């Protein structure tokens, strides 16, 4: 079908957009050790805030470029509007780079009384830092969306895969209201915080994830789409009876009911249990293969990205997710670690073998690319993720380290804050020099197209 | 074992478990009055709630252990700076000091806050260490 | 409350080792450089150096590599401080101080508790009982309002003496004197003035006592003949 | 290393006044100069680091400035407490140093020295030593120069003298002198004269005896 060609535009700005992240990634890694670098004009938190929305928008962005591709071919139709694919790409587009450069442009305080937040006060939560006008903003670029995909699967095929995505998508934006309830007492604003986050990224972008994998796993395959659906329903509903109690992994410090601590702990021990079969699923279905595929790199990054989600998310998670080990590691060097790996495997590289199944063929050059550029996408794929796991180890490390020297001794005994950083340094270096050879590993996978 | 099987499964499921959580949501939303001292909770403390979201103290600070971690938790700040009494006076210092010009060192902005708002601000933070929290953090450091 | 509670005074010989402590309290012993300063009198400070317990590492003024040596043990919050191969010129009061900010990377910064202080005298001198004189006005020479009497106290070793007159309840209209050397030995003086209807007619005595040789005088005064 | 210089190195002010004090640096020091506090009986207090920074807890009436190479310190209207010795040091580079201090005392009006002198005691004598102990007791201000004079000659050696500290209460200063004799020298001897000179007169005070009567 023709109305898939949308999704290029999507594609490349996420991929221009996962460069910006990185950049301002290696920015703050440097503010680590070097506490004064490029202080007062960027303070850390501002190049965090760009650093984080960056990764959010980009794989938004991502999703839509995979929702625009696969709903077509799944529906049986062309896409229920080309042409407004195209306004809501240059909308978010233009409402994403003016969020941003309101961050880098302005001081926070200003940027909150210039968007007139006094009336609806949203901004200043961690991955909610935009002005309620951009939240505002990318709920009307939801919308279209959802009416875009969305009227397209109504006209046409109904398949569990685009199902299962549509369910994703809706409920990504429904949680996503949540960013604009905003309550007066904390533990209340934490706790419906996670709703955004947790609900999101071990539950809703479970099904999107999912249902990308499956679609992948159906034309790269040849296995019948029967079975893959089947598998697809078992992955999901393991999700979702681990993780929505699971929410509660979340719920133990934040000054809500210690039911929450047995709650939390008992069913979050179960949420690896999608991503354990994820890797079934990816690793079985290519090996019972029916046929052979032109493109060797999509196959790595679909295997890849289930073993880096099941290691970030399920054994990083798994690792701090029992309440008298988190009770230690809370807002810890290791919450990080296990955030970079498990933001990276699951989702990152899901966008990433998407666009290498995708690319080629929007690009009207065939299944696969040239065998020179398939290497290149290998090296930048073993580049980006050995880089990664790397990070995570460092940054483990310095965890570990971190939890010994602050958390564990008694008053008196127990290191201050500055102090314990100071001794971590040289893992700070390390994970530095990691974010070094990760961006040389994107460089190298963006030089492939 | 059929794909309409897994269906019902995950049809199933995702209904009961999305009830069994609106119930405990229901119940632990009762008793956080208590829990977190909402008697307590004046119009300082939520005029400080302001302050800390305005100027994105969270894009470098932990508070009850959420947030970044570039610099200190300071859901419990109020005990390692010269507790109830005190505070407010040495927050005061704290906000126009800034930032301290050590070379190499982590450094906190000037946020040219008013008085009014950094006496709110210390409230909310003197609040929040205050909340049943089941004991976290695990001592003064945070 | 930051506190920082040092050794008492050390006495040494030229060419011997001293070795003195200063107990942490209050806050995170291993999170904080630990500076030492040296004054000896009408002298202006002196940094000696730093340890920081947090490592174990030290840095030292050039001036004092051979003199100091410094060391921390972290379960009992105390940093140590021995000078060796001692001399007249390290005769001194010794403090300990925290830097004012936590971490390893602030080694040269400004302190905000003080110790207060340990006295090292280095001598060849033995512990010596004083001489205790009475002084009493001119003789016959008795003219105005009140009269002024005074106490020599001579040759002691070590400090301090101490010096009261009619064992303390004569206090106001006294001055004592800080002791200086004299040879190796230490002198200093009192003088108490009084109305000249207070005495002759009334008793006062000179008291002092030197702690380190266990002696107490009494010195009456009496009108010169 | 860097050396610093303060002054004045002593400084007579009263209450409700306003001193500034001054603290130089042999180089650059960019902006890391501190302040201490010293007084008898307490451990020495910060005031003032980077410059102006007011340490927590320390009055508004305090204050400073500078950087490379010049600095001051101001107190705004000196209070009864502010009576002290003031240290600056740098803060800047290996190793730390500190200036020898400015000493801030209290002003009040003149007084001569009250003068006395007395004979060796005959305990002292039975035992062959010969002190002759002058006191100039209360004076204001602390400038002082005392003579001793034997048989109407001026005699250098064998002086030892001490003085206190600012008297606390009335703000005086005192001093004794001590002329140490043998008692075979001593008795060649007999007019023994002590005389003070200080800026409340042009004319000495002039104490003495006769070993005789
Ligand atoms: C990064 C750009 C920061 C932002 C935004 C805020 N703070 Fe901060 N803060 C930061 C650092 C690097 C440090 C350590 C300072 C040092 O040199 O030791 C701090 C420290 C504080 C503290 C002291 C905590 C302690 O344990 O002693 C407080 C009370 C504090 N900061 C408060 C605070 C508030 C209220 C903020 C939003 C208005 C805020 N900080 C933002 C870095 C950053
Ligand atoms: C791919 C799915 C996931 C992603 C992207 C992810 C990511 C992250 C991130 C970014 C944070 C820090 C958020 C914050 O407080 O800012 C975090 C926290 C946490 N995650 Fe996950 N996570 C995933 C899955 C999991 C799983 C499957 C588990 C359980 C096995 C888990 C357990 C935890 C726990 C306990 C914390 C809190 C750590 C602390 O208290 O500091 N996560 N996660
Ligand atoms: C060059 C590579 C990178 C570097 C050097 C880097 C660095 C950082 C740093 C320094 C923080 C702030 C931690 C703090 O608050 O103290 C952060 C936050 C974050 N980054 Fe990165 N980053 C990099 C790449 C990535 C990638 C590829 C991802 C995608 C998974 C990612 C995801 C995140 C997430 C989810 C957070 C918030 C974590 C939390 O609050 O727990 N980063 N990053
Ligand atoms: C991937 C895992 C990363 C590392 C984090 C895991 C560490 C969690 C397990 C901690 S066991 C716990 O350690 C505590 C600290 O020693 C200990 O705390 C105890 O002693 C304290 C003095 O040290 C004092 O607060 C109390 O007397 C007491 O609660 C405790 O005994 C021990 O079980
Ligand atoms: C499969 C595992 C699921 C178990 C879930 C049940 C969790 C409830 C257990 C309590 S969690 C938390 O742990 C802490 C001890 O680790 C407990 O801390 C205790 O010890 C500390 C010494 O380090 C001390 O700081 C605290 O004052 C003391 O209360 C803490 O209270 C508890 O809430
Ligand atoms: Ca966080
Ligand atoms: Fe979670």
């Amino acid at each position: 079908f023709a109305s898939q060609a949308v999704a290029k535009p999507y594609f490349v700005f996420a991929l221009i957009l996962f460069v910006g992240q990185i950049l301002f990634g290696l920015i703050m890694g440097l503010q680590y050790v070097v506490g004064d670098f490029l202080f007062p004009a960027i303070p850390f938190n501002v190049a965090r805030m760009v650093h984080t929305n960056l990764l959010i928008v980009w794989l938004l962005f991502g999703f839509m470029g995979a929702a625009y591709y696969l709903v077509p071919e799944e529906s049986d139709c062309e896409l229920y509007s080309p042409k407004l694919a195209w306004i809501l790409f240059w909308v978010f587009a233009a409402a994403g780079v003016l969020t941003i450069l309101g961050y880098l442009l302005v001081p926070y305080a200003g940027l909150a009384r210039l968007t007139g937040n006094e009336l609806w006060p949203t901004m200043g939560r961690e991955f909610l830092e935009q002005p309620t006008i951009s939240k505002a903003g990318i709920v009307i670029v939801a919308l279209g969306f959802l009416f875009n995909v969305g009227m397209t699967v109504l006209r046409g095929r109904k398949t569990a895969i685009s199902m299962v995505l549509m369910t994703g998508l809706i409920g990504l934006a429904l949680l996503f209201l949540f960013s604009f309830y905003n309550p007066e007492n904390l533990t209340r604003d934490k706790f419906y915080w996670w709703w955004v986050v947790h609900l999101w990224v071990e539950g809703v972008w479970e099904l999107i994830m999912g249902a990308i994998l499956a679609f992948v796993l159906v034309k790269i395959t040849g296995v019948d789409r029967e079975v893959i659906e089947k598998w697809l329903y078992v992955i999901i509903a393991m999700a979702l009876i681990s993780g929505i109690i699971g929410t509660g992994h979340h719920y133990f410090w934040i000054g809500v009911p210690g039911y929450w601590l047995w709650l939390g702990s008992v069913f979050s021990a179960l949420e690896p249990l999608p991503f354990f079969a994820m890797v079934l699923f990816a690793f079985n279905t290519i090996n019972r293969r029916r046929r052979d595929y032109p493109n060797r790199a999509v196959a790595l990054w679909a295997m890849g990205t289930t073993v880096m989600a099941f290691l970030g998310a399920g054994v990083w998670g798994f690792m701090h997710t029992l309440a008298p080990v988190n009770y230690y590691t809370h807002g810890t060097q290791l919450t990080a670690a296990h955030g970079h790996m498990a933001f990276y495997g699951a989702y990152a590289m899901i966008v990433m073998t998407i666009i290498s199944y995708a690319m080629p063929r929007l690009r009207g050059i065939g299944e696969a690319m040239d065998n020179r550029s398939q290497v290149l996408e290998m090296w930048g794929f073993w580049l980006m993720t050995v880089a990664m796991v790397f990070i995570t180890l460092f940054l483990s490390a310095a965890g570990v380290l971190q939890v010994w020297l602050q958390r564990m001794p008694a008053d008196g005994a127990a290191m201050t804050f500055m102090a314990t950083q100071d001794q971590l340094a040289i893992f700070y270096w390390l994970r530095e020099g990691a974010g070094v050879v990760f961006l040389i590993g994107l460089v190298a996978y963006l030089l492939s197209f | 074992f059929t794909k309409g099987m897994a269906r019902n499964i995950y049809f199933g499921g995702s209904v009961f478990f999305i009830l069994l959580f609106l119930a405990l949501t229901y119940h632990t939303e009762k008793t956080l009055p208590e829990r977190t001292n909402e008697a307590a909770m004046s119009a300082a403390v939520v005029r400080g709630k302001l302050v800390w979201e305005q100027n994105n103290c969270v894009g470098c600070h932990t508070l009850l252990g959420e947030g970044a971690y570039f610099a200190p938790e300071l859901g419990n700040v109020v005990g390692r700076r010269g507790g109830e009494e005190g505070f407010n006076t040495f927050l005061q210092a704290w906000m126009k000091i800034q930032p301290l010009n050590v070379p190499g060192r982590r450094a906190m902005p000037q946020f040219h806050l008013s008085e009014g708002q950094v006496d709110d601000l210390a409230e909310f933070l003197k609040w929040s260490s205050k909340i049943d929290t089941n004991q976290w953090p695990p001592n003064k450091e945070g | 409350e930051v506190q920082l509670q040092q050794s008492g005074t050390v006495l040494a010989r030229p060419g011997a080792s001293v070795k003195m402590s200063c107990k942490a309290s209050g806050y995170s012993f291993t999170s904080y450089w630990m500076h030492w300063v040296k004054q000896r009198p009408g002298q202006g400070l002196e940094w000696i150096g730093a340890v920081y317990p947090g490592n174990s590492d030290t840095s030292y003024n050039q001036k004092f590599k051979g003199k100091a040596k410094l060391t921390a043990v972290t379960s009992a919050s105390t940093a140590y401080m021995e000078l060796s191969s001692l001399t007249n010129e390290d005769s001194a009061v010794y403090y300990c101080s925290r830097s004012s900010l936590d971490g390893y990377y602030v080694k040269n910064w400004c302190f905000d508790v003080w110790g207060q202080g340990t006295t090292v005298t280095v001598s060849s001198a033995k512990t010596t009982a004083p001489s205790v004189y009475p002084l009493a006005p001119v003789c016959g020479d008795t003219t105005g309002s009140s009269v002024t009497l005074g106490c020599l106290v001579k040759g002691y070793f070590p400090e301090p003496v101490t010096l009261t007159w009619n064992s303390g309840s004569l206090s106001s209209g006294v001055h004592t004197f800080p002791a200086v050397l004299q040879s190796d030995l230490y002198t200093l003086s009192s003088s108490v003035t009084v109305t000249s209807s207070t005495r002759p007619s009334q008793s006062i005595t000179c008291n002092v006592a030197h702690p380190a040789s266990s002696t107490k005088v009494d010195k009456k005064i009496e009108p010169r003949g | 290393d860097i050396q610093m210089t303060q002054s004045p190195p002593y400084l007579a002010a009263s209450p409700g006044e306003t001193i500034t004090i001054n603290c130089r640096a042999s180089k650059s020091i960019r902006k890391y100069l501190a302040w201490y506090q010293e007084k008898p009986g307490k451990t020495n207090k910060l005031l003032i680091y980077s410059g102006s920074t007011l340490q927590f807890g320390i009055p508004s009436r305090f204050s400073g400035s500078g950087s490379g190479t010049e600095f001051t310190l101001t107190i705004s209207s000196l209070e009864p407490e502010d009576f002290a010795m003031y240290y600056c040091q740098q803060h800047n580079e290996y190793p730390l140093t500190f200036g020898a201090g400015t000493k801030l005392e209290l002003k009040r009006a003149d007084a001569a020295p009250t003068v006395s002198i007395f004979p060796p005691s005959s305990e002292q004598l039975t035992s062959g030593g010969a002190s002759v102990v002058c006191f100039l007791n209360n004076f204001y201000p602390k400038d002082i120069n005392v003579k001793w004079k034997i048989d109407g000659s001026e005699r250098q050696n064998g002086v030892l003298n001490s003085w206190t500290d600012q008297d606390s209460k009335d703000s005086t200063y005192s001093m004794s002198s001590t002329l140490t004799l043998t008692k075979d020298e001593y008795e060649r001897h007999n007019s023994y004269t002590c005389e003070a000179t200080h800026k409340t007169s042009t004319s000495p005070i002039v104490k003495s005896f006769n070993r005789n009567e």
